[PDB]
């Protein structure tokens, strides 16, 4: 299997095996999963109660040092009924690795933001909010980022549809541009590109 | 009724209404307006140009792609005519002017190209015309205008009998001749009592003259809800727009009386709300700013 | 059933602060008439404002609620500074919309929507 | 083309169009299918 | 591996600060700067005379789109659809039956060229070089759906261009 | 091969042309309905069928990968060619 | 295969019958008002209503309830079926009693006056496989059909 | 006779000076602003034709809309364009100023500018090479060339 397969990094899963195991017993009131992937990503998954212990504990910790927010999103699960994934990449400068923290949320329940622990996340979870509806509490200046400033509806939701609900052209008897129910002069045509035949079996998930 | 023009869609942009209009007169402040409601429809519009087709870019925008078909065309030439009204099935005529020109006066614009345009609509089996009089139009009228257009309104009716005559009395809008020449004009109060009607009202009104079948032959009075003395209306324009190019046919206009004809319909036998100059005035006379409302009879 | 709230422990907290944004609104639109020359009146937009919040008069979640009352604050933010420009806030007042058909005739007349 | 030709075809047009767009030669387009559902045309002979 | 951009301390004996302080007096650097426009002054400037010259291209170039045919004037599409399924913008409507000599043949082939990102996966996805992408680029119009394109403008561009097209691709078929 | 409805319109290859009373024909007003003359059904009928002596052929279109994928036609109805489906191009067994 | 019928001879638009006699087209409104005015003139057996083949149970219980608001209660099938007896007040003398599947149970099957071939070719089917697996007895009381 | 001469020399006078001497303002929203700075760079070079680099956004002829215009920048766009003295004309650069091009089914795109403007040349290309938008700068120039203002203004 040399030269068109990935070669597999063992140290680099060891040690972030290992790592895990740190972090999952120095937090266990917050930490519930912790899974390195097959490709070297460590993940944490954490009860969302514990946003700020946990991500401050990767800020501060002397065997963390994740000074650096890399990303912060939101991912929409509709089958799952906290349906909101919020996902934290961190890296460490300190010691050249990165880390996924992971937590949930529904429509309903507020996240608490984490501008406390990483001043970049102020336009990530504002843009959570802008794309998901993920309401962010104790957030300083929490409002829309990137859609227009009537706009109603989260985008990013997957019950959103692709173009949305209204459209813009401009009227000329009101001298305004206006906003009118959309209507597609040709329709998004949807491609059911699926196999009916199962690709991997290593991923089979085990019948009822 | 054939199959592409059927309507379909929800009444938007990229809906079909099933209205293939060729609008006579489209540059103007009427066939702005007109253009702008049927093309929001999904109509396919058709617009017979005289002018410079950089004049004609405002249209664009006012439908779907398509939907808007400009062409040359002349008023003396039936051949430009026909090559416009073959294919629509309702014909709506704008063509006006306010002043009379070295090669147009009031009665080739008004008698000549509204006949002619009725004429070939009725040999191109177009079912639906629509022609614009004015409400004051009269044979013994003092102006030329007026007894030009009841003289052209004789003969639309005489070359298409089931055309739909409209009246509209001044009418008032954005970029109309009747609010910005009262602002501009900084021409006296005479005994003249006058119900001026809303642009939006008139289009509307047409619009609506297009869709009901029961609009053929007929002949309707637009006119707004409240009639107004020439004098306090002048006085309302001026105190509306914070306030202290002419001829003599406009001033026999101005001082010419609306009559009132309530044997016409209007715009509430075409379901249409005639809106007050009290909520539009500030909307037109906004743009001449650097108010009690006026005295109706 | 054990949900965490947002800022409202229950309905009257929530009501209150329905109350509170309603009169915020109530105090603005004579100022949003004016900067962005509207050409509405008042006594119109208070009737927008009244039926927008009538809109939403059968909520009885105190969560979904306080987050009606957040992005209502976020509308107020961005009409009080001008972010929003003439267009954002005439989006209320569909003017250009045809007035859809109502009863079951006219829809029938136009097409196949229900 | 003087030196090295290009491989003639019998499709080829021979006369080069420039771009005729904003002129009476211009592009309109226009749907190539035909008409999908056929319309029952009902009888020209009465009924009675 | 690394260095310093900017970790330099000056020298500070008589003969450096009179330097700097020349510097500052007699704005060497300025006439430095000077003198560098004024070098770009006497140069042959990079300009071509378009539209008598042209930018220099590749036959690789992805401009506008074009149906080609066999040596035989036979169309070479088979109406497989693989280039509307690959069109990242949809731009691609294709119907398709049966011709009169039972041939499998498109009866429509429309390309929306402002959905179009000209990125080539049609002519890369098709298995019989029938849709490509031209040379021609300079074909602005003056309305939009002049740029809405059905078969027959397509049919009409590969009949216009196939003298060029055909010698492009020969030239880069085996990259390909 | 391009032939005229009554209207005067052309006829494209497809067999689309608008009626008399469709109100499509107005976008051609004035300007002009762009047809291609060149009907592939005919100019691929003017292609001689190819005699060849074997049981089966194959066809990839000329030019190797400048053509279409290589299929192999049979050629043992004697009543009826065998006809390449990529490019139409027809063949028979000359026994 | 006769999805293609669907998109022949269909009636599109409302017609009426103009002053030659002829079927002419014409809105909604002019359809409706001209049956909905002949509909007032009626009350009792003066108006009757027959459903074809391929009729919803939505417009059959709403043309039902329209000609019972007229207190006309002829309303017919095209289909025979006898009302002797019982008629259709139970379910159980015009079903399928069994089921489809219930053939696979069945050991002994008598086939009366029907081709199921061509009147019900999945039912049929359903026979030829309990034929097959289970040694399925049939017997038919009819023309000799395949 | 002699006044149609003379009104045709004036359109011809005037068509020259205005195509001549065309000032764009340039909405570069998005990657076909890249390619303008192109066509305005030294090789092609949009300045040897009159066609000033960064004019003002007051006093400018031809607004070239370069990139995608969204819903969001819909009505900045109208109000840059309402801000125009006439005669002003717009080339809609790109697929996505055409047509919404690339994100023609996004929720937050005006499916090309044609629906807040009216639109004279339309540049098609995702980007339209440097090349081809100072094709469709000559195009426009050419459309300019055969106006006929004081010809329409004296037969009317
Ligand atoms: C009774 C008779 C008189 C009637 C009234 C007319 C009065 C005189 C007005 C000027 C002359 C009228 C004609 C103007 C030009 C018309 C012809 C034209 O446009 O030719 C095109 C030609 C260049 O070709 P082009 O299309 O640009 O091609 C691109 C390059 N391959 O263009 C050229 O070669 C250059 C064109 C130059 C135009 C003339 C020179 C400028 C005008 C000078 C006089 C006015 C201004 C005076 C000073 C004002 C303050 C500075
Ligand atoms: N308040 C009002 O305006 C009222 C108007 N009316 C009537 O309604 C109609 C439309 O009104 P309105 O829009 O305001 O008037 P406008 O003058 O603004 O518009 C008239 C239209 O007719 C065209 N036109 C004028 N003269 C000629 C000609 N000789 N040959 C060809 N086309 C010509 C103009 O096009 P182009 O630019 O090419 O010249 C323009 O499109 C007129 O008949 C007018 O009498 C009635 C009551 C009140
Ligand atoms: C220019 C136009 C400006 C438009 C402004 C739009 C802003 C819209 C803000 C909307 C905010 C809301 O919807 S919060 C309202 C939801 N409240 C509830 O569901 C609780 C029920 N509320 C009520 O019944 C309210 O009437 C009261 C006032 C709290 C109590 O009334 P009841 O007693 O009888
Ligand atoms: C009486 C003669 C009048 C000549 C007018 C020429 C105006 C200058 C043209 C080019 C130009 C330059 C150099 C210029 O520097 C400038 O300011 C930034 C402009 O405005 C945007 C320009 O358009
Ligand atoms: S170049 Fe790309 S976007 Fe354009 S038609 Fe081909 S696949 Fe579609
Ligand atoms: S991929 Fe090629 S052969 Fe297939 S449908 Fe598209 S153009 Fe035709
Ligand atoms: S048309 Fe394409 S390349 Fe051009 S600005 Fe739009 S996304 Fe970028
Ligand atoms: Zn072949």
């Amino acid at each position: 299997t040399r030269p068109t397969v990935r070669p597999r990094n063992d140290v680099a899963h060891k040690q972030l095996s290992a790592f895990g195991e740190y972090v999952a017993e120095i937090l266990p009131k917050y930490v519930q999963q912790v899974q390195v992937s097959c490709f070297s990503e460590l993940e944490i998954c954490i009860h969302p109660d514990g946003v700020i212990p946990v991500l401050t504990f990767l800020r501060d910790h002397s065997n963390a040092q994740f000074k650096s927010l890399a990303d912060l999103t939101a991912v929409d699960i509709p089958t799952r009924q906290n349906r909101f994934e919020i996902v934290y990449n961190l890296l460490s400068l300190r010691f050249n690795s990165r880390i996924r923290v992971k937590t949930y949320t529904d429509e309903l329940t507020p996240v608490e933001s984490s501008v406390s622990v990483y001043k970049a996340a102020n336009w990530y979870e504002r843009e959570i909010w802008d794309m998901f509806g993920v309401f962010f509490a104790n957030h300083p200046d929490l409002r829309r980022i990137l859609t227009d400033y009537g706009f109603e509806g989260h985008p990013f939701r997957k019950d959103f549809p692709l173009s949305g609900y209204v459209e813009l052209r401009y009227d000329d008897e009101v001298k305004r541009v206006v906003a009118e129910p959309v209507e597609l002069a040709q329709e998004f045509r949807k491609f059911d590109l699926n196999s009916p035949w199962e690709a991997f079996p290593a991923y089979r998930q085990p019948p009822e | 009724l054939h199959h592409a023009v059927i309507p379909h869609g929800k009444g938007g942009r990229s809906s079909v209404s099933g209205i293939v209009a060729t609008v006579f007169g489209a540059t103007g402040f009427l066939g702005r307006y007109l253009v702008n409601h049927l093309g929001r429809m999904g109509s396919q519009v058709i617009v017979p140009y005289r002018c410079e087709p950089y004049d004609t870019m405002h249209l664009r925008p006012m439908g779907d792609l398509g939907q808007i078909i400009f062409m040359d065309w002349n008023g003396r030439d039936k051949d430009s005519i026909r090559r416009a009204v073959e294919h629509s099935n309702v014909v709506i005529n704008l063509v006006g002017r306010e002043w009379e020109t070295k090669n147009f006066d009031f009665e080739d614009v008004f008698v000549k190209i509204p006949q002619a345009i009725a004429q070939v609509s009725k040999e191109a089996g177009v079912e639906k015309f629509i022609h614009i009089s004015h409400l004051n139009a009269d044979i013994k009228s003092s102006s030329k205008y007026l007894r030009n257009k009841a003289v052209g309104e004789k003969e639309v009716r005489e070359t298409f009998p089931e055309a739909t005559i409209i009246k509209p009395a001044d009418i008032f809008g954005r970029e109309d001749r009747f609010l910005n020449y009262f602002a501009n004009i900084r021409s006296l109060g005479k005994k003249t009592v006058k119900q001026p009607v809303y642009i939006v009202d008139v289009t509307k009104g047409i619009i609506n003259a297009i869709k009901d079948p029961d609009a053929r032959g007929k002949t309707f009075a637009f006119v707004g809800p409240n009639r107004y003395l020439l004098f306090d209306l002048v006085q309302y324009v001026f105190a509306v727009a914070h306030r202290p190019w002419t001829t003599r046919d406009k001033v026999e206009r101005i001082h010419t009386t609306d009559r009132t004809l309530p044997h016409l319909p209007g715009l509430e036998d075409l379901g249409v709300q005639a809106t007050p100059l009290e909520l539009k005035a500030i909307e037109v006379l906004r743009r001449h700013r650097t108010v009690q409302p006026a005295k109706t009879v | 059933t054990s949900v965490k709230p947002i800022f409202s422990r229950d309905m009257n907290e929530a009501k209150r602060r329905v109350r509170e944004l309603y009169r915020a609104w109530y105090r603005e639109v004579p100022n949003t008439v004016h900067l962005f020359q509207l050409d509405i009146s008042v006594k119109q937009g208070r009737d927008k404002v009244r039926e927008m919040f009538k809109k939403n008069a059968h909520v009885t979640d105190p969560r979904v609620v306080d987050l009606l009352v957040i992005k209502g604050k976020m509308e107020l933010e961005e009409t009080i500074n001008v972010w929003k420009q003439r267009t954002h806030v005439m989006r209320f007042f569909h003017e250009t919309e045809a007035p859809r058909p109502k009863d079951f005739l006219s829809k029938f007349y136009v097409g196949h929507d229900p | 083309p003087t030196v090295k030709p290009p491989t003639a075809r019998k499709f080829i047009w021979t006369n080069h169009k420039f771009n005729l767009s904003g002129t009476p030669q211009q592009y309109v387009p226009y749907s190539t299918t035909r008409k999908k559902i056929q319309e029952w045309v009902p009888p020209s002979t009465p009924y009675k | 591996t690394y260095k310093y951009v900017n970790l330099r301390e000056p020298s500070m004996d008589m003969k450096s600060v009179t330097d700097r302080a020349a510097q500052t007096l007699l704005w060497t650097e300025l006439i430095r700067g000077l003198g560098m426009t004024l070098s770009y002054l006497f140069r042959e400037p990079a300009t071509i005379n378009y539209p008598f010259e042209k930018g220099p291209l590749s036959p690789r170039f992805r401009g506008e789109h074009a149906l080609r045919r066999y040596p035989s004037g036979e169309e070479r599409c088979i109406a497989c659809k693989l280039c509307e399924a690959v069109c990242p913008a949809q731009a691609i409507t294709i119907e398709a039956e049966p011709r009169a000599d039972g041939s499998r043949r498109t009866t429509r082939y429309d390309i929306d060229m402002t959905k179009c990102i000209y990125c080539g996966f049609c002519q890369e996805a098709c298995p019989v070089d029938a849709i490509v992408e031209g040379p021609n680029f300079e074909f602005s119009t003056e309305t939009h759906e002049e740029l809405l394109y059905n078969k027959e403008k397509l049919l009409n561009n590969g009949d216009k261009w196939e003298a060029e097209i055909a010698a492009n691709i020969q030239a880069d078929y085996l990259y390909r | 091969g391009v032939r005229t409805s009554p209207t005067g319109e052309k006829v494209t290859h497809t067999g689309q042309v608008y009626d008399d009373e469709d109100y499509r024909r107005v976008r051609f007003v004035g300007r002009q309905k762009e047809v291609n003359e060149n009907f592939a059904i005919d100019l691929i009928a003017e292609q001689p069928v190819s005699q060849v002596g074997s049981r089966v052929i194959s066809c990839d279109g000329g030019g190797g990968a400048l053509g279409h994928p290589r299929v192999y036609i049979n050629l043992d109805k004697e009543t009826k060619t065998g006809t390449c489906g990529y490019c139409g191009l027809q063949f028979r067994q000359q026994h | 295969f006769a999805y293609d019928g669907l998109k022949r001879q269909r009636l599109t638009e409302p017609m009426v019958r103009n002053e030659k006699g002829l079927l002419t087209h014409t809105t909604w409104e002019d359809a409706l008002s001209r049956v909905a005015g002949m509909l007032q003139s009626c009350q009792g057996n003066d108006v009757a209503a027959i459903a074809g083949g391929l009729v919803d149970a939505e417009a059959l219980i709403a043309l039902k309830d329209l000609l019972n608001r007229v207190d006309s209660d002829t309303l017919c099938t095209e289909e025979v079926f006898p009302t002797a007896g019982a008629g259709t007040d139970l379910r159980s003398n015009y079903l399928l009693n069994t089921t489809i599947a219930g053939v696979e149970e069945a050991d002994v099957v008598l086939l009366v006056g029907t081709n199921p071939r061509f009147e019900a070719p999945l039912f049929n089917a359903r026979i030829r496989k309990s034929w097959l697996h289970n040694d399925l007895k049939v017997a038919l009381i009819g023309s000799p059909v395949d | 006779s002699r006044g149609e001469y003379v009104v045709a020399k004036l359109d011809d006078l005037i068509n020259w000076a205005r195509r001549s001497s065309l000032w764009p303002m340039t909405f570069g929203l998005a990657c076909c602003a890249v390619e303008m700075m192109h066509m305005a760079a030294p090789r092609y070079d949009m300045d040897r034709f009159g066609v000033v680099f960064r004019a003002s956004p007051r006093q400018s002829d031809v607004m070239i809309v370069a990139g995608t215009l969204t819903n969001k920048m819909a009505p900045a766009l109208r109000k840059v364009y309402d801000q125009m003295p006439e005669p002003r004309y717009v080339v809609s650069m790109g697929s996505c100023a055409n047509g919404g091009g690339y994100y023609h089914y996004s929720y937050s795109v005006v499916r090309g500018c044609d629906r807040i403007v009216p639109v004279d040349i339309y540049v098609p290309g995702c980007p339209p090479t440097a090349e081809a938008l100072l094709y469709g700068i000559l195009q426009l120039q050419k459309k300019i060339k055969r106006e006929k203002r004081l010809r329409i203004w004296y037969r009317r």
